[PDB]
C-alpha cells in the first residue's frame, strides 16, 4: 500500500478513545490523503473534545494549526457535514507521534465558534487570522481584531467572494487624506491593549520597535512599554509583509503556484517548496524515485546550512560583533556556487517539480559540493572561536530570554527552541519524509533550558549535521530518472516532449490549464530551517487549489515573544529577536 | 564575577582579537565586480530572449504557452501566419518590471524558443523602458539549444518541408492509389 | 433503471445507453465517435467499460458503453484494470500517427483529443515506426482543412451527411489511409457546415476565420449572447 | 532632455508625489558649472543608503555589502539606521498597503538630497503579488529614479544600479545653496538602458548549452 492512499485511520487509538469517551455519533471521521486522522466534531463539544485530548495518557500536547476554510463552492464533499464554512485544529502528540485534525462545520450566518485560547494559549493569534481573513468570530476572544489587514480594512479576503488580484480594485492612491487615516489607524492605542501611560512616579515610554529598526528582521513592529530600560510589556505588531499568499493558492494552477511557495520563508527556498510538492505529488498519487529523494535532500540541506549560516551571522551581529557575517556571506557565495550551477538561481530556484525537480544534475556539480564541503568546516570553526566563545556573547545570551518544554509546548514553539528546552522532536526523524531515513544524522538537543545561546549552539550543530547529510549525498548519489514516471509529473521530461505527440499534448495541458488534481485532501509536514514547517491542500478536482494553508513556524515564535521577555531589558528582547530565527514572509505569509 | 571568569574572559578576548588581527593577512574574498565579470553558470536565469533555429527563422511559433505558463502574466503575444504557412509572432512584449526570472515560460516552450540566458545586468531609469518588445527579445541565434528545430517534427506543411518531409513521417497515400 | 457502477448504485433512463447515463451522473469516460446529437456508433472504441451479468461476476467482459442499454441490473466498472489498460490502447492507436502538431494547432487547448489523451494517462511514446500523413483540400473561406490530425472517429461525416444532409463531405480510401473530406478542393456548401468545426474532436476541420487571428481558448474573454 | 520637478507639499495637490514635473532644457558658467560638477562628484562617490528593507531583496543588497562583493569600493557601504543621514532610500522588498503609509512617512523624513532605487519585481510592479494587500509597484506614491529587475536582483545587480544612479547623480542639477538661485531639481533624461544595449544583445548567436556546471 503506497504512502499517499486515502486512509480514514479508524485503527488510531485516538479514535477509539474519543468512540468510548463521547459515543459513535458525536463526531464524523474523513478519509484523507493527509496522513492523520480528520475528525468532525460539533462545535458545542469543541472545548470538551480538546480538554480529552490535553488529558489523554499520551497528551496531545501542542495547537500546531488553527485556520478556516470557505466550503461555499466545494463541490466534492461526500461524506463531510454540512458546512457553510469550518474551522479546523490540528493537534500534536508528542510522545505518541500522533497528530490529529478536529474540524467545526458552520453555518453562514452562525459564523461564530467558541475560544481554544484557554486550552492553548497560541490559538490567540490563529483566531485572530482567522477571524481577520474569513470573518469567523471566537466567542471569548480577549482581543479579536485584525492581525493581517490593517484597522480600516473591509471584508475578509480569504472568503471565497473576496476578489484575489489587486487589478480587481482601483490602484493603489496616496492622497493626504488615505495617508493621514492610515497613519492614525497605525498609531498605537494603549488602552486598547489594556497598558496605563505610566505609574504615578514615573511614566511609561511607548517605543516603536519597527516597521524600519535594524534588528526587526523585516516589515515588523514591537510596541513596547518601557520602565526606563525594561519591558513592562509589549504587543508584536504583525501583518506588515501580509502578502496573501494562501489567496495565491487558490489562484495559481499547482504547477504555477511553485515560485510562491517558494518565497514563503525566502531564506528557506527549496526548504519551502518540499512540503508542497510531497503535499500535491499525495494529492497526484507520486512515488518520486530514489534519485529524486536524494537531490531534494542535498539541495533542501545546502538551504539550511545558507539559512543557518545567515542566522548565526546575524546573531553575532546583533550581539554586537560585526565581522564574522562578512565571511558568513562569503560561506554563503560558496553555497550559491553550487545553488546557481544547479538550478540557476540564488535565492528562489522554485526548481522542485510535482514528480521529481526541473532538470537532471548538471556535469561537474560534485566538484562544486566537494569545494564547499572542504570550505566549510574551518571557516565554522573559525566563527566558533573568534565569537560564540567569546564570553561577553556568551552573558549576552546565556540566561536570556529562556523558557522551558511547558513553555515552548504551550505557544507551538518547534525547531531550536523546541530542541533546545530537551525535547527530542525533529520531522526527519519523528515522521520521515523524502528518504531522510537512508541517512545518518544525528538531531542535537538542548539541556532543558531554551536560551538564545542555547538555540544559535544548537543551530551550530544542526550546520554540521547538514554538512554530514551533504558528504553523504556527495558519496551516495543515485542513478536514474530526475523525474517520476506518473503521468501527473509535471512537466513531463523534455526531450520526450520535444520530439513525442502524446508527451507533448500532457506538457501542453499542463502547463495551460493545468494538471487535474482529484479532489482530496493532502497534509505534509517537514523540519524546515527555522521549525516546523507544512502545508494542507486541499483540492476540489480542478487544476487549481481549492484551498492552500501553510503552517510556518515563525508565527508560533513571535506570538511566543512577550511570555518570555516580559520584565527584560530591551538589550535582552534585541538577543532574543536575533536568536528566535524568524524572517516576516514566515510570519504573515 | 569569579577570578577565574575574569581571567578566562580576558583570554577570549585577547583570542579574538587575534583572530581578527590574522584575518588581515588573509587572502581576499572579494569578486570584484565591474572589473572582473561575473561568473555565471550556462543555466542561470537571468534576461530573457527569443532564438532562432539552425536555419535562421524564428523559433517562436506563436502558441502562447509561455504566456498561459507565467505566473505573472507578463507576457503578451499575438499569433501571425506567412504565406507558406508558418507560425509566427506578430508581436512579443515582455513586462521585465514585473517578470521574476523563475523559468517557467522556458519550462512550458515547446519549441526552445524563449529562453532564460545568463546576464542579469537590466536597471533601467524609467520603468516603461523595462517592457521589452520583439525587437529587443529576438536574437541572431539558437542560444543555450544549438539543433532543436520544431517545424522539423511538426506535420504541418511549410516552405522547405512538405507533406510527409518530417521527422518520422511516410510520405502521403493518395487515397485513389492502385496499391491494395 | 438502476445500474451499479463500481460498487455505487445509480438511477437511470433504461433507455439510454450507458456511456450517455454515465456521463449524465457526472463519472468521466473517455469517447471520441459518440455525440449526443448524432447517437452511437461504436467506431473508435475508446469507451470500453467492464461488465458483469451478476454481482457474484468477477470475470466481466469489455463493453462499449456507447453501445449497451443502461438497463436494470447491470454491472459496469469503469476503473477496472482491463477498462483502463484498453482505453489507454486505444488512445495509443491514435497518438501512432498524430502529428506533432500542437503548438501550430488551432485546437490546442480546446481539444478533445489532448482531454482524452491525457484522461487515459497517456504520456509514454513507445511507438517508433512512420506516421502517415495527408494532403489537405481548400474548403473555402470558413473551414480549413487538416487530415494529419485526423483520428477517423467518423463524427463529421456523420454530422453532414446524415444530421445536416450534406452531400460534398465524405469518407474516402481505406483501411489506415481513411480520408474526410470532399471529393475535390471547393467550398463546403452546406449551409451548416461551420458546426464542424466544433464536432470534430481535432484539429482537422477549424475556424478559418478565427485563424487569421488566433488566439487560445484560455486566453478569450467570452460573453453569453444572442 | 532634462526634467524639472518641482515639490509642494502644501499646495492644492492631494494624490502622491507632492511634486510637479515638466521636460526642459539644460539651465547649464564657467565657474558654477565646474562647481556643480564637484559637487555632483561627491555626491555620486559618496551615496549613503538607507538600512531599510520589506523582504527578500534586502537579503541580496545587504549580500553586496559583504565581503564577498565588498560594495564599500564605491563608498556606498555606510549603512545609516536614521533618514537624516541617509541619502539613497532602496525600496527592497513589497510594497506592502499596510507598508505604504510607514514608507511615505521615512521618505518624508529623508533630507535633500535623495534618491530612491526600487529593487526587484515587488517594488518595481508588483511582481508576481497581484493580490488584495500590496501596492502594485512603489512608483504609485514615491518618484524612482532607478529600477532593478529581478526576483531578487542578484548583488551585482544591485551594484549596477548603483552605478546608473551614480551616472545619473554626475550629470543633474540642483540648487548650490537654499538661499540665492533656481531651488528646483533637474535630472537628465537618460538614453534607456534597453536601447543601449539592443545592438550588443541581439548580436548573440551561441550560448552554453545549460548541460554543465
Ligand atoms: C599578550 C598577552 C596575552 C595574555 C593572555 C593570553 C590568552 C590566550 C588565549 O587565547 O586564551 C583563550 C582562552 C579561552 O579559554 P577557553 O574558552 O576556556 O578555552 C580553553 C582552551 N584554550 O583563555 C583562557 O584559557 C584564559 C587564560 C588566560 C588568562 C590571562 C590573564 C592575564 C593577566 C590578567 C589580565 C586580566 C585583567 C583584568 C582587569
Ligand atoms: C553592514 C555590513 C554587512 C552586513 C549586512 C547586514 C546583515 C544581514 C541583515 C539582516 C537583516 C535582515 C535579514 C532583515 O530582513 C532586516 O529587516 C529589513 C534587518 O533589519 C534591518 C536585518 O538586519
Ligand atoms: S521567467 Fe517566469 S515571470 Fe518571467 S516571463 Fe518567464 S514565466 Fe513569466
Ligand atoms: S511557448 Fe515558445 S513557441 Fe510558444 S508562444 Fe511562447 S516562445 Fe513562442
Ligand atoms: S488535433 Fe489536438 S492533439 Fe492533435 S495536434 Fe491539434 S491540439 Fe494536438
Ligand atoms: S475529420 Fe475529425 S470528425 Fe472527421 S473522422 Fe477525422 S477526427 Fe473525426
Ligand atoms: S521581488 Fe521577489 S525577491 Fe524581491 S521582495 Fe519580491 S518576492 Fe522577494
Ligand atoms: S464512443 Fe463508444 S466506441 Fe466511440
Amino acid at each position: 500500500e503506497p504512502a499517499w492512499q486515502t486512509r480514514d485511520h479508524l485503527d488510531d487509538p485516538v479514535i477509539g478513545e474519543l468512540r468510548n469517551r463521547f459515543g459513535p455519533d458525536a463526531f464524523t471521521v474523513q478519509a484523507t490523503r493527509t496522513g492523520v486522522p480528520v475528525v468532525w466534531i460539533k462545535r458545542e463539544q469543541l472545548l470538551e473534545v480538546g480538554d480529552f485530548l490535553k488529558k489523554l495518557p499520551k497528551p496531545y500536547v501542542m495547537l500546531f494549526d488553527l485556520h478556516g476554510m470557505d466550503e461555499r463552492l466545494r463541490t466534492h464533499r461526500e461524506g463531510l457535514p454540512a458546512a457553510d464554512f469550518s474551522v479546523f485544529y490540528h493537534l500534536i502528540s508528542i510522545d505518541r507521534n500522533r497528530d490529529i485534525m478536529l474540524k467545526v462545520a458552520l453555518a453562514e450566518n452562525d459564523l461564530h465558534v467558541p475560544t481554544f485560547t484557554k486550552l492553548f494559549p497560541n490559538a490567540n493569534w490563529y483566531e485572530r487570522e482567522t477571524w481577520d481573513l474569513f470573518g469567523i468570530t471566537f466567542d471569548g476572544h480577549p482581543n479579536l481584531r485584525r492581525i493581517m489587514m490593517p484597522q480600516t480594512w473591509k471584508g475578509h479576503p480569504l472568503r471565497k467572494d473576496y476578489p484575489a488580484r489587486a487589478t480587481e480594485f482601483s490602484p493603489f492612491e496616496l492622497t493626504k487624506a488615505k495617508q493621514d487615516l492610515e497613519m492614525e489607524a497605525l498609531t498605537f492605542k494603549p488602552e486598547e491593549w489594556g497598558m496605563k501611560r505610566g505609574t504615578e512616579n514615573e511614566d511609561f515610554m511607548f517605543l516603536n520597535l519597527g516597521p524600519n529598526h535594524p534588528s526587526a528582521h523585516g516589515a515588523f513592529r514591537i510596541v513596547l512599554q518601557l520602565d526606563g530600560e525594561e519591558i513592562v510589556d509589549c504587543v508584536p505588531d504583525i501583518g506588515y509583509h501580509h502578502r496573501g499568499a494562501e489567496k495565491m493558492g487558490e489562484r495559481q494552477s499547482w504547477h504555477s503556484y511553485i515560485p510562491y511557495t517558494d518565497r514563503i520563508e525566502y531564506l528557506g527556498g527549496c526548504v519551502n517548496e518540499m512540503p508542497y510538492v510531497l503535499a500535491v505529488e499525495k494529492l497526484a498519487g507520486i512515488t518520486v524515485p530514489d534519485r529524486v529523494n536524494v537531490i531534494r535532500v542535498m539541495l533542501s540541506e545546502l538551504f539550511r546550512i545558507n539559512s543557518h549560516l545567515l542566522y548565526i551571522s546575524t546573531f553575532i551581529q546583533d550581539v554586537g560583533a560585526m565581522t564574522p557575517v562578512f565571511f558568513a556571506f562569503t560561506d554563503r557565495q560558496k553555497i550559491y556556487d553550487l545553488v546557481e550551477a544547479i538550478t540557476g538561481f540564488r535565492m528562489h530556484p522554485a526548481w522542485f517539480r510535482i514528480g521529481g525537480v526541473a532538470h537532471d544534475l548538471p556535469r561537474g556539480w560534485d566538484r562544486l559540493l566537494r569545494e564547499f564541503l572542504d570550505w566549510m568546516p574551518k571557516r565554522l570553526a573559525s566563527y566558533e572561536k573568534a565569537a560564540l566563545q567569546n564570553t561577553i556573547l556568551k552573558g549576552r545570551s546565556q540566561g536570556v530570554a529562556a523558557y522551558g518544554a511547558k513553555e515552548a509546548l504551550e505557544w507551538g514553539t518547534t525547531g531550536a527552541g523546541l530542541r533546545a528546552t530537551g525535547i527530542d522532536f525533529d520531522v526527519r526523524k519523528a515522521r520521515p519524509y523524502s528518504g531522510y531515513e537512508n541517512f545518518d544524522f544525528e538531531i542535537p538537543v538542548g539541556g532543558g533550558v531554551s536560551d538564545c545561546y542555547t538555540r544559535v549552539m544548537l543551530k551550530v550543530e544542526e550546520l554540521r549535521q547538514s554538512l554530514r547529510i551533504l558528504e553523504q549525498c556527495l558519496n551516495n548519489m543515485p542513478e536514474g530518472p530526475f523525474k517520476a514516471d506518473h503521468p501527473l509529473t509535471t512537466p513531463p521530461p523534455k526531450e520526450r516532449t520535444l520530439q513525442h505527440i502524446e508527451t507533448l499534448i500532457t506538457h501542453f495541458l499542463q502547463v495551460s490549464w493545468g494538471p487535474v488534481m482529484p479532489a482530496n485532501e493532502s497534509f505534509q509536514m517537514i523540519e524546515a530551517t527555522k521549525g516546523i514547517n507544512s502545508y494542507y491542500l486541499t483540492s476540489d478536482g480542478s487544476t487549481m487549489s481549492y484551498r492552500t494553508r501553510v503552517r510556518t513556524p515563525s508565527f508560533a515564535h513571535l506570538q511566543q515573544i512577550p511570555a518570555a521577555i516580559r520584565g527584560s531589558l530591551v538589550s535582552d528582547l534585541i538577543v532574543y529577536l536575533g536568536s528566535i530565527d524568524f524572517v516576516m514572509s514566515d510570519v504573515d505569509r | 564575577m569569579t577570578l577565574k571568569e575574569l581571567l578566562v574572559g580576558f583570554g577570549t578576548q585577547v583570542r579574538s582579537i587575534w583572530m581578527i588581527g590574522l584575518h588581515a593577512f588573509a587572502k581576499r574574498e572579494t569578486r570584484m565586480y565591474p572589473e572582473e565579470p561575473v561568473y555565471l553558470p550556462p543555466r542561470y536565469r537571468g534576461r530573457i530572449v527569443l532564438t532562432r533555429d539552425p536555419d535562421g527563422e524564428e523559433r517562436c511559433v506563436a502558441c502562447n504557452l509561455c504566456a498561459v505558463a507565467c505566473p505573472v502574466g507578463c507576457i503578451s503575444l499575438q499569433k501571425a501566419e506567412t504565406k507558406d504557412g508558418r507560425w509566427y509572432p506578430e508581436f512579443f512584449r515582455i513586462n521585465f518590471s514585473r517578470c521574476i526570472f523563475c523559468g517557467l515560460c522556458e519550462e512550458a516552450c515547446p519549441t526552445t524558443a524563449i529562453q532564460l540566458t545568463p546576464d542579469f545586468e537590466m536597471g533601467e531609469y524609467k520603468r516603461q523602458d523595462l517592457v521589452y518588445e520583439k525587437e529587443d527579445l529576438l536574437i541572431s541565434g539558437p542560444g543555450k539549444y544549438p539543433e532543436y528545430n520544431f517545424y522539423r517534427m511538426a506535420g504541418m506543411a511549410i516552405d522547405g518541408k512538405d507533406k510527409g518531409e518530417a521527422e518520422n513521417e511516410a510520405k502521403p497515400i493518395d487515397v485513389k492509389s492502385l496499391l491494395p | 433503471a438502476t445500474i451499479h457502477v463500481d460498487g455505487k448504485e445509480y438511477e437511470v433512463n433504461g433507455a439510454d445507453n450507458l456511456l450517455e447515463a454515465c456521463l449524465s451522473l457526472g463519472l468521466d469516460i473517455p469517447y471520441f465517435c459518440w455525440h449526443p446529437a448524432l447517437g452511437s456508433v461504436g467506431a473508435c472504441r475508446q469507451c470500453a467499460v467492464k461488465q458483469y451479468q451478476n454481482a457474484e461476476d468477477t470475470r466481466g467482459r469489455l463493453v462499449m458503453s456507447c453501445m449497451t442499454p443502461a438497463s436494470d441490473g447491470t454491472f459496469i466498472s469503469i476503473d477496472d484494470e482491463e477498462a483502463k489498460q484498453f482505453r489507454e490502447s486505444v488512445v495509443e492507436w491514435l497518438m501512432t500517427n498524430h502529428p506533432h502538431d500542437c503548438p501550430v494547432c488551432e485546437e490546442g487547448g480546446n481539444c478533445h483529443l489532448q482531454d482524452m489523451t491525457v484522461m487515459t494517462g497517456h504520456s509514454f511514446r513507445r511507438y517508433r515506426f512512420t506516421k502517415r500523413t495527408h494532403r489537405n483540400q481548400d474548403l473555402g473561406p470558413f473551414i480549413s482543412h487538416e487530415m494529419n490530425r485526423c483520428i477517423a472517429c467518423y463524427r463529421c461525416v456523420r454530422y453532414y451527411k446524415d444530421y445536416a444532409d450534406g452531400t460534398d463531405l465524405g469518407v474516402y480510401g481505406a483501411h489506415d489511409n481513411v480520408y474526410f473530406g470532399r471529393p475535390e478542393d471547393g467550398t463546403l456548401e452546406s449551409e451548416f457546415s461551420g458546426n464542424l468545426v466544433e464536432i470534430c474532436p481535432t484539429g482537422v476541420f477549424t475556424d478559418k476565420t478565427h485563424s487569421e487571428r488566433y488566439n487560445r481558448k484560455w486566453d478569450m474573454q467570452f460573453a453569453p449572447s444572442i | 532632455d532634462y526634467t524639472l520637478t518641482r515639490i509642494d507639499p502644501n499646495g492644492e495637490n492631494d494624490r502622491y508625489p507632492l511634486q510637479k514635473q515638466e521636460i526642459v532644457t539644460d539651465p547649464l558658467n564657467v565657474f558654477m558649472g565646474k562647481l556643480n560638477d564637484m559637487v555632483n562628484w561627491g555626491r555620486k562617490n559618496s551615496i549613503w543608503p538607507y538600512n531599510f528593507g520589506l523582504s527578500c531583496c534586502y537579503v541580496e543588497m545587504v549580500t553586496s555589502f559583504t565581503a564577498v562583493h565588498d560594495v564599500a569600493r564605491f563608498g556606498a557601504e555606510v549603512l545609516r539606521a536614521s533618514p537624516r543621514q541617509a541619502d539613497l532610500m532602496v525600496v527592497a522588498g513589497t510594497c506592502f498597503t499596510k507598508m505604504a503609509p510607514v514608507i511615505q512617512r521615512l521618505y518624508d523624513q529623508m533630507l535633500e538630497p535623495k534618491w530612491v532605487i526600487s529593487m526587484g519585481a515587488c517594488a518595481n510592479s508588483g511582481g508576481m503579488y497581484d493580490i488584495y494587500s500590496v501596492v502594485q509597484g512603489v512608483d504609485k506614491f514615491i518618484p524612482v529614479d532607478v529600477y532593478i529587475p529581478g526576483c531578487p536582483p542578484r548583488p551585482e545587480a544591485y551594484m549596477q544600479a548603483l552605478m546608473l544612479l551614480q551616472e545619473s547623480i554626475g550629470k543633474e542639477r540642483r540648487p548650490l545653496s537654499w538661499v540665492v538661485g533656481d531651488q528646483g531639481v533637474y535630472r537628465a533624461n537618460m538614453q534607456s538602458e534597453r536601447e543601449r544595449k539592443r545592438g550588443e544583445r541581439i548580436a548573440v548567436t551561441n550560448l552554453r548549452t545549460p548541460d554543465e556546471i
